[PDB]
This record gives C-alpha cells, structure tokens and sequence, in this order.
C-alpha cells in the first residue's frame, strides 16, 4: 500500500478512485525510483501515458492513446521515432534469449497504431505495421518493415532490407533502395510535422485548472481547506515505521 | 574605371614629378636606430669573424634541443631502482651531439653565405639560397631518396622567407603613414598634423 | 524535523497562507487585478480563435462510472446506487449501476470501467482498458491483470440462452491490446498481446493463447495447450516450467499494480510538494554548498535532520 | 484566403496566450499555484487551428473518445470510449447511424492518405484500425480488422474479425471476407443482410443511455465547481 | 523583493537591498558635494545658496 | 562488402608496436617545473643577447624545429639501459 | 552617428525573440510578450550605443585638436 522507502517519501494522503470527481491522469509521471526523461521537442499527447525509466530522444512523438510503460525495464526511443495512436511499448524484466530486456527503439522508427512492442530491439529506419506484435527478444535489424497484422515470435530476427508479413512472420520481398533510403525516413518526418503542429497550439498551463481551483476556493471561503505540511508528515511517518519495525517480535 | 571600353587603373607621367612635402611639421621618432652590435654581427666582410659571431645562436638552440631530449630520458629513469649504468654517461652524448651537429649546420650556412657575398660582391637572394642549399645537402648526406631533394629546398627556402619578410617588406612600406594625408595624395583635404602620433616610447627592455 | 523556522512559502508551496503584511496584501490585490485582466484577454482571444475557442475543462472520472439501471435485468456483478435528488428531478433516473471493486484493486485513471463489472482483490485494470458492462455483467477474479488498451465486451443472452457474460478467472493475464468479447477464461491463463477472443470461447486452465491470435467463436481451448494463428490452432503443449511463468507473471503484475496505485493515488498538494522535494534534491547534490556545512538533510524529504 | 485565416489564428492565439500568462502571473502574486496541476488536459472534441469537429445533435461522443480535426459526424452516430478519430491532415466523414466502437482508430493522418469516408449504418469493431478508406452503407467491420488506405468496402458486406485489407482492394457487396490477406469466404445469407439495421438501431439506443449517464456525470462535476 | 521571493525571503532581501543601494548612492552624492565645496568641482549653486 | 584500403603489416605485429607505448608514464609537472624556471631565467638573459640577423634567426628556428623530439617519441623508444 | 540604428535595433530585438524560441524548440510565435520586450529594449540599446560612440568621437576630436591636429571647421562638422 504505502511504500515507506520511496525516493520522495511515503504518501501522507491517498485518495480512492471512487472519490475522484475529475480525471487526474498525468502524461508523464514517476514510478518510484524510475524517472522518464524527455527532450524539449518531444510531443506527448494529453491522452498518452509515459511512466517509468523511459528516455525520449529529440523529435520523439507520442500520439494519442499510446502507453509507454517503463516499469519493469528501460525503454529508449530514438531520434525522430513516432509512437502512433493506441500503440503500447512495454519492457519485460528478463528476456527469454538471455540478452538485455530493455526496449530499444532506433531512429526514424514508425510504430503504427495498436502495435505492441515488448522487450525488442528495433533498428534504425524501421516500420512496424498496424496491430503488429513484436515479442520479447525479437530483434528487427535496420531498414526492415513488418506488415500490418504480423507477429514476430520470441527470439526471432528480421534481416535488414526485407519486408516480413504473416502471423508466423515470413519473408515477402526485399525492400527497394528508394524505399529504404527515402520513404521510411519520410514517414517519420511527416509524423514529426504533425506533432510539431500539435505542439504549436498547446498552452503551457491550459485553462482546465480553473475548474478545480473553483472548488479549492470554495473550500477556502467556507473554511474547510486545511494546510498540511506534507514534508514533516512524511518524516514523522517514516520515523514511526522505523520504531515499529524495531519493536516487532516476528 | 569599372567599364568594358577603356583599360582599368591609370597611368602617372614619368616626366612630371611632385615635390616631397613633409607628413608633419615636427617629426618625433620612437623607433631606435640599429645598434653597433647589430652592425658588427651583420658584417660579413671576414667570413671567419661572421661565422664565429653568429654561431652562438645555433649552439644555444642545439643545447636546448639536447637538454629537452636528455630530460625526457632522465625523467623516465627510476630513482627508486639503483641503476648499474651511469646516467650522465648515457645523457651527455645526446646533448653534445645535438649541439655539435646544430653548430656545424649553422657554421656551413653562415660561412657559405659570407663567402658567396664576398665573391659575388653584391647582396642578393642567391647567397641565402646557396648557403641553405649547402646546409640542407649536409643534412641529407646518407638519407633516403626524397630527402636529398627536400632538405636543400627547405633550407634554401628559409633565407628567402627571411629576406622577403625581414628586409624587403619593411623597406617597401616605410613611407605609408596612416595619419594626416595619404602618402601619394597630399592634394586631398585631410586634417594635417603639427606632430606625428607617438603611440609608444622607444623600448628599453 | 530539526528546524521549525522554515518559511511558510517553503512549507506550503501549493497555496501560500493568507497575506498578513501590508506589502503581501498589496501583492494579493494586484494579483487579483492581473487574474481578471488575463481572463478578459483570454476571452477576447478565444473570440478570434473561432468555434470552440480552444476551451478546456476537467474530464469526468470514468474509472468508476455508472450505467443506467434496468428494472427488468437486475445487476449481477456490480452494485446499484441511488443518484442525487436534483439529478433525479433533471434526468429522471431512479438508480444507477456502479462497478464493484476491492480495496487492493488498482484501476488506472485513464481506464474506463462501466457498470456491471466486478473486480477482485489484487487485480489490476491498466491504462486505456475499456470494460463495458452496460448490457451484461463482467466478472474478473483475483490477481487478474487487464493490461493497456484491452477491450472487454459483453452482449445479451438472446433467445437461445447462450451465456454472453464475461467471466475471467484468477491469476489470468490479458496481454496489451487484446480484445475479449463475451467469453469464459479459466484460472492461470495467459492471453497474448493482440489476441482476439470471440463469443462462446472457453479457455481451460493452464493454457496459453498466443500473441495476435484470433480464436474462432464457440471454440474450446483445452487445458495446458498453446494455440496461435489467425484461425488459432494448436502448436504445442505448455511446458512444466511455463506454468511457473504464468504464475510469476500474475504475481509480478500484482506488485506492479501496487506501485502504480501508490503513485496515482497521491493528492495534488502532495504531488507538488514531492516535485519540490525532487528539485531541491537536485540543487543539494553539490556537497560544497554552505548549507551542507550547516546541516545534514533527510534523504526522502530534504529537510534538515541533524547538524553537521 | 488561407493566409488571412492563418494570420487571424496567429493573432487570436497570441492574445489568448498572453491572457493566460497574465492570469498565471496574477496567481503567482496571490500565492496560489493551482495552475501547476498536471491533470488530464484531454478534450473530446479538439480542433486543429480552424478545423473543428462538426457534430450532430443526436450524436454521442464519449468523454474518453478523441474526435480531432475536421470530422463531420452525422446524426444518430456514436464514437465510443477511447476511440480515436483523427481528421487533422485530411477530413473524416461518418454517416448516419454509424458506430465507432471502443479503442478503435479511424484516421487519415498519413502523408498520402485519401479522405476517409464512412457510410450509414456502419459499425467499426473494437480495435479496428481504419486508415484512408471508403466504407459503403450497411457494413459490419470486425473487432480487429485493419483496412489500409485507398481500399474500398462496398455496401452490405461483413469483414470477419482479424482480417487485413490491402490497399486498392475492393470488397464486393453481399460477401464475407476474412484472413490476413482478405479473401471472400461466402456470400452473406439473407438474415445477416437484414441484421445490419437492427445492429445500428441497437447501438443508437445504447448510445442514448450512455449520453444520459454522461450528463449525470457532468452535473456531479458542476456541483463541485459551482 | 522579486529576487528574494524566489528564495522565500522577499521582505528581508528587499529591505537589505534598499538600504545597501541607498547608502552607496548617498555616499556618492556626498563625495560629489564635498568636492564641490572644496572647489574641485563646479560650485556656483553652492556658493549662492550658502554664501 | 566494400573496397577498402590495404593496411600494411600484420595485425599482431602492429599491435605489438602499439603496445610499446604502454609504459610507466611520468607526471608532466617535472618537465613543466624545469621549463618554467629555465624559461624565466632565459627570458631574463634574452634581453642581453646580441641582435641577430633575421636570416640567422630563421635558420636557428628551422634547426630547432628539426632537432625537436616529440615527447611521445622518447616515450615509445626509451630503454632503461646503458 | 548611424542614422539607421533604431530600425536595426528593433529588427535585432525580433532576432532575439525568434532565435530564443527556436533554440528552445518552440515556434517563432510562442511567448509573444518576449517579442515586445526584446524589440523595445533592443531599440533603446542600439540608440544608446550610438550616442556613446558619438560622445567618444567628440572627445577624441577635442583631444587631437589640443595635441595639434589642425582640424578644419568642416572636419569639425564630421564629428557631430
Ligand atoms: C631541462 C628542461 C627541459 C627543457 C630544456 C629547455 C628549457 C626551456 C628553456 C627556455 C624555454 C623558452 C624557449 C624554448 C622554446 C619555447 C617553447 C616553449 O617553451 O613552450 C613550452 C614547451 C612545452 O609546452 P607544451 O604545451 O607542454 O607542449 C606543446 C606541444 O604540443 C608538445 O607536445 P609534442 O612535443 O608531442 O609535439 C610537438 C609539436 C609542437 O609544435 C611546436 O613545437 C611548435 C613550434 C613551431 C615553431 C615555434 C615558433 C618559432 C619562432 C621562434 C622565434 C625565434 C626566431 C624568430 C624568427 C623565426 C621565424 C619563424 O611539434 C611537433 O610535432 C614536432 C615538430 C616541431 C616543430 C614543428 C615545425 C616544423 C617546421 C619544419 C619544417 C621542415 C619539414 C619539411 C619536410 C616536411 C615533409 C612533409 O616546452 C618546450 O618544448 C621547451 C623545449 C625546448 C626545446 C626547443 C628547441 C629549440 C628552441 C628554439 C627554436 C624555436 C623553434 C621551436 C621548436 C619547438 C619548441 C617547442
Ligand atoms: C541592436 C544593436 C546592438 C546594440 C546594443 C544592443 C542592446 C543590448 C541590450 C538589449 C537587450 C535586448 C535583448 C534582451 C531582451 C530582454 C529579454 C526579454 O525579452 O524578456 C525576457 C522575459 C522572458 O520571459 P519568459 O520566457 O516567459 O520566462 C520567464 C518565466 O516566466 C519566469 O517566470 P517568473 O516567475 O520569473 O515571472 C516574472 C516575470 C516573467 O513572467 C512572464 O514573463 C509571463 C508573461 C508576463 C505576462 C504577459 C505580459 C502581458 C503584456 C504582454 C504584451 C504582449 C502582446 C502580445 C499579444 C497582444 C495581446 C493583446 O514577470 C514579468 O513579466 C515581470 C514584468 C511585469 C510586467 C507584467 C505585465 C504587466 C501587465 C501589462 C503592462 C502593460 C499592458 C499594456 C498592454 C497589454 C496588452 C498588450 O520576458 C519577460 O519577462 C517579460 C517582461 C515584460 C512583459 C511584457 C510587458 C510589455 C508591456 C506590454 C506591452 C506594452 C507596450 C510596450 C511599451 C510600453 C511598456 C510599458
Ligand atoms: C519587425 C516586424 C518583423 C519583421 C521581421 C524582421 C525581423 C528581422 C530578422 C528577424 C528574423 C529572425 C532571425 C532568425 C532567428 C533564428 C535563426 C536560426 O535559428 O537559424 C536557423 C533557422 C532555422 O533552423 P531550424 O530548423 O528552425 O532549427 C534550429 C535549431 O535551433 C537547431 O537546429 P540544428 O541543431 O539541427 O542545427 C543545424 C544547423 C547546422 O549547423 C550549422 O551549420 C551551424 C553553423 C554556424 C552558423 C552558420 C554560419 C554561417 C551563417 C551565415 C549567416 C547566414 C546569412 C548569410 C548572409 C551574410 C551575412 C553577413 O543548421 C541550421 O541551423 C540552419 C543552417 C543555416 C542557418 C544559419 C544562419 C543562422 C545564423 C545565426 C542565427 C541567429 C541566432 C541568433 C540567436 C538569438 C538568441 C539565441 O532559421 C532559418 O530558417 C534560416 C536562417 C535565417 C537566417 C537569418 C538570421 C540572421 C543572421 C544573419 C546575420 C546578420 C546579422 C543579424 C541581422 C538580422 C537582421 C536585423
Ligand atoms: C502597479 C504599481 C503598484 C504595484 C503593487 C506592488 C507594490 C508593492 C511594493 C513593492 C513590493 C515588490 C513589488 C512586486 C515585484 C515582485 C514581487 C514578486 O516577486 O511577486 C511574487 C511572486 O513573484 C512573481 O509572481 C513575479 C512577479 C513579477 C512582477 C509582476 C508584477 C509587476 C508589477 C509589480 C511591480 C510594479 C512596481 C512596484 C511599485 C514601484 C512574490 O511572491 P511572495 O513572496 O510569496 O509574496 C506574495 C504574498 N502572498 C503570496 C502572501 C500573497
Ligand atoms: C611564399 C614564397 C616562398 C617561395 C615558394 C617557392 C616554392 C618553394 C620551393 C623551395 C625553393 C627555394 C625557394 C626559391 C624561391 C625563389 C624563386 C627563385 C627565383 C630566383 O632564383 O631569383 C632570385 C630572386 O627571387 C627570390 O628569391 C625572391 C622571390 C620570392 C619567391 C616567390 C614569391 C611568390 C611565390 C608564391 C607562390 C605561391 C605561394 C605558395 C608557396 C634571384 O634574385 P637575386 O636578387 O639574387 O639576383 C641574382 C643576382 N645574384
């Protein structure tokens, strides 16, 4: 329930989901000791959720509904790589192959909507199609494309310059020089332009806080608002927990 | 001119001359004249005397180079370990040979320069080129194939650079002033100075 | 803590206490003027911006959200609750079905859990998961993980009497982006990421449904078998160690849900205070600062603990 | 022209930005820091510049759903929870009685995407990805169906769940298609042909119930705010 | 006040800065006036005002 | 596969040549101390040097540059031997 | 001195605002208040720099006239 060794301390007040009267979901938030890192030009949609040890490089775009959970292990998304709508990127604690279980995404990688990536190595200039599942330990080498509705089984490899399709994904054709050189990069650049557009009409603190401030001001006016020194309470709770842990016999 | 019809530039009459006019009414000089020691060292009349006056520079440079190398060796030798060999017996040949070979090269250079100037009877670029060529030839006696060509060329080129930028350059631009009126053009209406600017005193360090 | 003279702005960063000095009162009044002028300028800009004006509002909490109660079809999984009287004289609904969850359950704020949904203890509904029990009940057992962007759907039983409720057993893992319509899942089953389980499908205990596999309707996946494919077909039997993996995945996601529930459940004032804790942790990383000579600071909350 | 509209948008946006900054400065002077709250800034009907979602009176758009850009939704249509309808780059049209189900993406946001058109009585399954395609009247799309750009689905057709439609592939009328490369399985029998309108009207009834409940949620929020 | 509020001590920083700058500029003015009295600087107004 | 430059020498022989640079490294203060001291005294003595012809100065600079040994060269080739 | 100093200063204030937005990843139109502030301060600073240059030009003219440089009335007109 309460993690007393949490980096910022125990939680003085925890509120239940039933008691919430508005949506408080944060697009970037810290899971215990793991902190997501982002560049200046990284676009995270309001719907999107990014938590854990996720490192977002420059020109990374996280579109609406995408969930990038970096709780079990590290996720790295390379430069100008776009995670499109409702696409989940997650990392496993360990990989079946025995290699590193981090989810590393290279540069100019487009993950199409509803595609699931878990503990995979995605090389530079790659496209993962819509509803394509890349399982743990699967490695896509650079300049390779996975067609929509295809599954890369755990510990499998897609060679460079190749298009792969099917539920047991198989070789279809060799990607042409024009494709690998231009179009794969161009798709990521297009989605960067779209995300740049979305960033340009975003206010730093959009006027949704006013509604909650109205409730807080009403509580202040009726004298129910309470001022709590959370820092001191965290210190006191940790002290009490240590004393109790010393006292216990079993 | 800035047109395609008549030649650019201009011409000055050779018959017509313009009377010199002083850059300023009173001239104050902060540049000191050459010392008697400089004229003594520059004198190439007696080639032996000229050589012996100018070699201390070469011997000094060879001594610094040998000292640099000898210290690089000395720094490496371990004080904690007692050494069977004598360090100075190892290090003295370095410094002595560097100094001797530097002095020999400088001696060839100065002697050939003075001998050529005496025989030619004129001060010219060619004396420096020939002295440098001889010095570079002595540098590359037993050296592999590119070096018989490159060292005479480099050692000859060095006095050309020294003559071009040490003697010709200063003498070419003595007249140019930078204040008052341009040296060629005094007819133009520019502020005329009573006295030349003194930006610094004669140095004494 | 060691000191009690900390500035009130430092102790209450979320909201500074009522101004007491004259200068503070003047600053408060000037802030009021600035706030009103800024709102006026905001509305003037919104006029030029066109239809919508780029207005923003707080969103409803859909993790614990009701559905219309049917007098004919009584609730099966969720509880039924009355609604406020004023909403009664506006909307006219007498009662509304609400989801039923245990205290240990973690539901993400993003997730939409609606109506006839019963969720057991230590189960987790993750981000983007939509659980609609509007027409029929949804039951989820203990230590069951509905992962990100999973859609669980139900239908009406109809004349045949075919059961169109969704019953998910204990220790069941539903992979990310999987779609589960009115099917039955037994205990200790992994549903792969992207897998589609249609109507009438009974998946027996100990089985694994592969990633991106569509199991055809009215298909029984027997116990201890792995089924993959667009027309999902049997490939191999579950290895004895893979069973221990199934349990390990369930338990690992239980711990994960506890952590995520702990992070999300903090109130705003505590979150802002924790942001300041992280910030002055970063500022205090330099150990040659003058204040470090003065005191040793508590690690979790950078407050002076003891003098140095 | 378009340039005039761009200039008007930039001027209005600058004014609104400065107003919000001044309001934040006033809050800082007062000592209130509620503006620093990181809450869900998601809007169900977002606009990109002057392109805003046109919406019918009887339509139901879920609060968690995102209808973005210029998307024209006809009357008695429903975009359900966590459904993403993107029409910024190219517009998206949805006909009367059509339903977009939960966790479904319909968009025309690729560079070369055609304008997405969805006809009347078209139900998109939960999880289906539709990109730059034309869907005709009375079409049932499966749960997890992928339909690629420039692909055409003719009237009175059902796409089985999990089917992927390659581009420039026409799905003909009165047919059932399935498979990762979509191929015709069987001709639709008469009962399924009649089932389309019943499915659509049931979806509309369900949407009306959900709209009533959503209004209830809004009144509860209003009680706190005011 | 502006700089001190960033450190949660606005009032004290404001008073200290005011005192500091006022003292410095007052000493500068007094030095100028003393030079004017000594005759080093222009003093026509001073000689008229205090004969 | 691409056309590549031919590398003269064997891999292990070249690596052995490169490994002769891995020797005990003195700290640079020892050289710097002596250079600073003798340089200060040298600058004091230079003001008393006779004025030399520019040609001789340039030749002396050339000889010094040719005679200068890089510190790495002594490092690789140093032997603690007679 | 320069007769185009203020116009240059205003344009350079625009340069400051737009460059600061671009370096930080923001678009040129973001943070509008920075534009007005940058323009006004840059215009004032460019003007002030011009008067400072003119003043020290005149001080140099006075010094050289004291020293003995026979500057004419027209040359005195060159230095405003
Ligand atoms: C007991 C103590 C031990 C020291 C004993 C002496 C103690 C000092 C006493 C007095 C010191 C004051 C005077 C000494 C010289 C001043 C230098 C100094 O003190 O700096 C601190 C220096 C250490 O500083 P550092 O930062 O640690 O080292 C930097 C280097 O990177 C170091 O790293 P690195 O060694 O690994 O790299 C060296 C690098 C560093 O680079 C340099 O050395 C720069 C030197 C360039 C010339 C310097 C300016 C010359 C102007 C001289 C002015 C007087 C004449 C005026 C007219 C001349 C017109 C030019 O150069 C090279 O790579 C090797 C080539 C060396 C010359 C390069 C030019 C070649 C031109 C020849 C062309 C022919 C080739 C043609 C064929 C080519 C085929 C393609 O200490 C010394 O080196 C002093 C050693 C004394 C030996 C000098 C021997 C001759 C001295 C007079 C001749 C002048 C020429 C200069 C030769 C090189 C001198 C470095
Ligand atoms: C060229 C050749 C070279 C030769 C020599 C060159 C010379 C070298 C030197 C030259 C150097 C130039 C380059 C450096 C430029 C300086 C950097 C810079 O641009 O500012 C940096 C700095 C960076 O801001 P930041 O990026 O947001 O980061 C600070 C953080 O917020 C940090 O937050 P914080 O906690 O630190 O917050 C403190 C600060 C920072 O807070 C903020 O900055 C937030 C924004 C402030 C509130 C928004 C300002 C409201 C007015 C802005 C007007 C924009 C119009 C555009 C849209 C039109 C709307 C109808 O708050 C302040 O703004 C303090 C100033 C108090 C004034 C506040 C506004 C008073 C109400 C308006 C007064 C008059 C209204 C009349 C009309 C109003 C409507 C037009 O900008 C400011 O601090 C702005 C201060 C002044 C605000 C604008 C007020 C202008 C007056 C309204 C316009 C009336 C016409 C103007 C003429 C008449 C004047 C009265
Ligand atoms: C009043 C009503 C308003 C009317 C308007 C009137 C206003 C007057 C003018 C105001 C307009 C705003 C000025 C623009 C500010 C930002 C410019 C910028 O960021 O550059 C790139 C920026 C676009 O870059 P980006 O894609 O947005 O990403 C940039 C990221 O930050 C970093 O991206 P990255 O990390 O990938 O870097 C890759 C980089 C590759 O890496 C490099 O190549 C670096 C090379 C070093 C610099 C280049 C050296 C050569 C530059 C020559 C100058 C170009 C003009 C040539 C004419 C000859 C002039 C003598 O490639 C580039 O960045 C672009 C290459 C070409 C641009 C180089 C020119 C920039 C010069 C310096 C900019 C000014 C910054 C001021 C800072 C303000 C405070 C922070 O602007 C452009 O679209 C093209 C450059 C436009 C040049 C105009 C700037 C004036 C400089 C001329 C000097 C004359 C004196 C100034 C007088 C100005 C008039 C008063
Ligand atoms: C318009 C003229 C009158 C202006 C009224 C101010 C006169 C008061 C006397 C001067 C006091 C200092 C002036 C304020 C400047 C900066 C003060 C400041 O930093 O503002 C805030 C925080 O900093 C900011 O928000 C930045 C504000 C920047 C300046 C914006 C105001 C611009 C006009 C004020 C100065 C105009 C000239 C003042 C008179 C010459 C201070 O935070 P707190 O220390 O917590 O005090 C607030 C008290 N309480 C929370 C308890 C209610
Ligand atoms: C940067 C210049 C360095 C020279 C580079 C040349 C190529 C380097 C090869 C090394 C060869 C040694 C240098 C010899 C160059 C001198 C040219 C030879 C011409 C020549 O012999 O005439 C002498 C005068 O020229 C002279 O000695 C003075 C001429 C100045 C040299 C040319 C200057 C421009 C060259 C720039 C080319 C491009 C720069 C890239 C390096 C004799 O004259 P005299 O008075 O003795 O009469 C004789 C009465 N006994």
């Amino acid at each position: 329930v309460n993690f007393y060794d949490a980096p910022n301390g125990p939680a003085v007040e925890q509120v239940k989901i039933e008691d919430e009267w508005y949506n408080r979901q944060r697009t970037e938030f810290n899971i215990l000791n793991k902190q997501p890192s982002k560049a200046d030009d990284v676009f995270i949609a309001p719907n999107a959720v990014v938590c854990g040890d996720v490192d977002l490089y420059q020109k990374v775009s996280i579109f609406f509904g995408a969930v990038v959970r970096g709780d079990l292990n590290t996720i790295r998304i390379g430069e100008n790589s776009t995670i499109l709508d409702k696409a989940v990127v997650h990392a496993a604690s360990t990989s079946p192959t025995g290699l590193n279980a981090a989810t590393i995404i290279g540069s100019n990688v487009t993950v199409e909507p509803h595609a699931v990536l878990r503990s995979c190595r995605i090389g530079d200039n790659c496209i993962v199609g819509a509803r394509s599942v890349v399982c743990e330990g699967a490695i896509m080498h650079p300049e390779s494309v996975l067609a929509p509705g295809s599954v890369l089984a755990p510990g499998r490899q897609i060679p460079s310059g190749e298009l792969w399709a099917g539920s047991p994904a198989k070789f279809v054709r060799k990607l042409t020089y024009y494709e690998t050189s231009n179009v794969i990069r161009e798709s990521a650049e297009h989605y960067y332009d779209i995300a740049t557009g979305f960033r340009n009409e975003t206010f730093d603190h959009g006027s949704a806080w006013r509604d909650a401030e109205a409730y807080r001001q009403k509580l202040v006016d009726y004298k129910e608002y309470n001022w709590v020194n959370y820092r001191e309470q965290k210190y006191v709770m940790r002290l009490q927990r240590d004393a109790a842990e010393l006292e216990k016999l079993l | 001119t800035f047109n395609y019809v008549i030649p650019y530039g201009g011409s000055s009459s050779y018959t017509i001359n313009n009377e010199p006019v002083k850059a300023e009414e009173v001239t104050v000089d902060f540049s000191k004249e050459p010392s008697a020691s400089s004229l003594k060292l520059a004198d190439k009349s007696d080639w032996i005397a000229y050589t012996f006056n100018n070699v201390p520079l070469m011997a000094t440079v060879g001594l610094l180079a040998g000292a640099h190398e000898a210290f690089l060796h000395y720094e490496r030798t371990p004080i904690y370990g007692k050494r069977t060999y004598n360090i100075i017996k190892k290090l003295a040949p370095i410094v002595i040979n560097k100094t001797a070979y530097a002095t020999l090269l400088g001696a060839i250079f100065c002697a050939t320069d003075a001998l050529y100037e005496n025989y030619s009877g004129k001060k010219s670029y060619t004396s420096g080129m020939v002295a440098g060529a001889a010095t570079g030839a002595v540098f590359a006696i037993g050296r592999p194939l590119p070096q018989p060509l490159v060292w005479p060329l480099v050692f000859a080129a060095a006095p050309v650079i020294a003559d071009l930028f040490g003697e010709v350059y200063p003498e070419s631009m003595k007249s140019a002033r930078g204040y008052g009126t341009p040296y060629g053009f005094e007819n133009l209406d520019d502020a005329v100075p009573t006295r030349n600017p003194i930006r610094r005193n004669p140095h004494h360090y | 803590s060691l000191l009690k003279n900390y500035p009130p702005s430092y102790l209450y960063p979320f909201r500074h206490p009522k101004p007491e000095g004259v200068i503070e009162k003047v600053l408060f009044n000037l802030g009021s003027l600035f706030r009103s002028a800024g709102q006026g300028m905001d509305e003037l800009g919104s006029l030029m911006l066109g239809n919508g004006g780029m207005q923003e509002s707080v969103g409803p909490n859909l993790a614990y959200a009701p559905v219309k109660y049917n007098p004919a079809a009584a609730p099966k999984a969720g509880i039924v609750a009355p609604i406020p009287a004023s909403a009664q004289r506006v909307l006219g609904v007498k009662e509304i079905v609400l989801p039923s969850k245990a205290e240990s359950t973690f539901i993400a704020p993003n997730a939409n859990v609606l109506g006839d949904v019963k969720i057991g203890a230590k189960s987790s509904i993750w981000y983007g998961a939509v659980l609609r029990g509007d027409v029929n009940s949804i039951e989820i057992g203990d230590n069951t993980n509905v992962q990100d962007n999973v859609t669980i759907h139900v239908a009406k039983h109809s004349i045949d009497g075919k059961l169109r409720n969704t019953v998910i057993g204990n220790n069941v893992t539903i992979g990310h982006c999987a779609t589960i319509h009115a099917c039955t899942i037994a205990d200790n089953v992994i549903i792969g990421m992207g897998a589609t389980v249609l109507d009438g499908v009974k998946v027996e205990s100990g089985s694994i449904v592969g990633a991106g596999s569509i199991v055809p309707p009215n298909t029984v996946i027997p116990a201890g078998q792995v089924w993959v494919g667009n027309p999902a077909k049997f490939i191999r039997n579950v290895l004895p160690e893979e069973n221990g993996f199934i349990a390990s995945s369930a338990n690992n996601y239980d711990l994960l849900g506890q952590q995520h529930k702990f992070e999300n459940s903090k109130v705003f004032e505590e979150m802002l205070v924790e942001e300041e804790i992280a910030k002055d942790r970063e500022l205090l990383e330099d150990k040659n600062l003058a204040v470090h000579q003065l005191y040793i600071f508590d690690p979790q909350t950078q407050l002076a603990a003891r003098p140095r | 022209a378009s340039f005039l509209k761009t200039i008007v948008w930039r001027c209005g946006f600058a004014i609104k930005e400065t107003g919000l900054a001044l309001e934040t400065l006033g809050c800082k002077l007062q000592g209130n820091y509620s503006f620093r709250e990181k809450c869900s800034r998601h809007t169900p009907l977002t606009q990109y510049q002057f392109k805003a979602p046109s919406v019918g009176e009887s339509t139901f758009v879920a609060p968690s759903a995102l209808v973005s850009g210029d998307v024209i939704i006809g009357e008695k249509s429903s975009v359900l929870y966590n459904a993403v309808v993107r029409g910024e780059f190219k517009s998206v049209t949805i006909g009367e009685g059509s339903t977009i189900s939960d966790n479904a993406y319909v968009g025309s946001s690729s560079e070369f995407s055609p304008e997405t058109v969805i006809g009347s009585n078209v139900s998109v399954g939960s999880g289906a990805v539709l990109k730059g395609c034309t869907v005709g009247n009375n079409v049932l799309i499966g749960n997890n169906v992928i339909i690629s750009e420039k692909a055409t689905v003719e009237d009175n057709t059902i796409l089985a769940p999990g089917s992927y439609v390659p581009e420039d592939v026409v799905v003909k009328s009165g047919e059932l298609w399935s498979g990762s490369p979509a191929q015709k399985l069987r001709n639709l029998d008469e009962k399924e042909l009649a089932l389309f309108n019943t499915l659509s009207v049931g979806a509309t009834e369900l949407a009306a119930d959900h709209a009533v409940i959503m209004k209830l949620l809004e009144l509860k929020q209003k009680e706190f705010i005011k | 006040y502006y700089l001190g509020a960033k450190g949660h001590t606005g009032k004290a920083s404001a008073y200290f800065t005011s005192f500091l700058a006022t003292k410095s500029i007052t000493l500068y003015h007094a030095y100028n006036s003393a030079d004017r009295l000594m005759g080093f600087k222009e003093n026509s107004r001073e000689v008229v005002k205090n004969v | 596969d691409e056309p590549k430059h031919q590398i003269p020498g064997n891999a292990l022989d070249n690596w052995a040549f490169l490994r002769t640079y891995a020797k005990p490294l003195p700290d640079m203060i020892h050289y710097y101390y002596y250079v600073y001291l003798f340089g200060f005294f040298f600058v004091y003595k230079v003001a008393d040097f006779p004025e030399y012809s520019p040609r001789v100065l340039v030749m002396a600079a050339l000889i010094g540059s040719l005679f200068y040994v890089r510190r790495d060269w002594v490092h690789r080739e140093f032997k603690d031997s007679p | 001195g320069w007769e185009y100093a203020g116009t240059y200063g205003a344009l350079c204030g625009m340069v400051y605002a737009i460059g600061s937005n671009v370096i930080s990843g923001r678009a040129w139109f973001r943070r509008p208040w920075v534009h007005v502030t940058s323009v006004t301060l840059s215009y004032l600073g460019s003007k002030l720099l011009d008067e400072v240059q003119d003043t020290y030009y005149l001080e140099h003219l006075k010094r050289v006239e004291r020293k003995g440089l026979q500057v004419t009335e027209e040359h005195k007109k060159l230095f405003s």
